[PDB]
């Protein structure tokens, strides 16, 4: 796992790029696909 | 100005650009 610079990201299968670089969201502790305004994947818990 | 007030950067990562005025406030 990479980070802080743009990688195609590809996450439990799910993909696309960007540059990424921490998280402070604390997803209700279940939660685990993260989603903004057009929910975008604004973040993703690296599950490795 | 305080009392006319209003993401910006996130939509901003749709394609959306709100670009700056040739006249900037001071100028005004
Ligand atoms: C070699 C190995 O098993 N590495 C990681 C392990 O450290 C981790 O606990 C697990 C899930 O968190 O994913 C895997």
């Amino acid at each position: 796992l990479v980070k802080n610079k743009c990688v195609n990201f590809n996450f439990n299968g799910l993909t696309g790029t960007g540059v990424l670089t921490e998280s402070n969201k604390k997803f209700l502790p279940f939660q685990q696909f993260g989603r903004d305004i057009a929910d975008t994947t604004d973040a993703v818990r690296d599950p490795q | 100005f305080n009392k006319v007030t209003l993401l910006i950067c996130a939509q901003k990562f749709n394609g959306l650009t709100v670009l700056p005025p040739l006249l900037t406030d001071e100028m005004i």
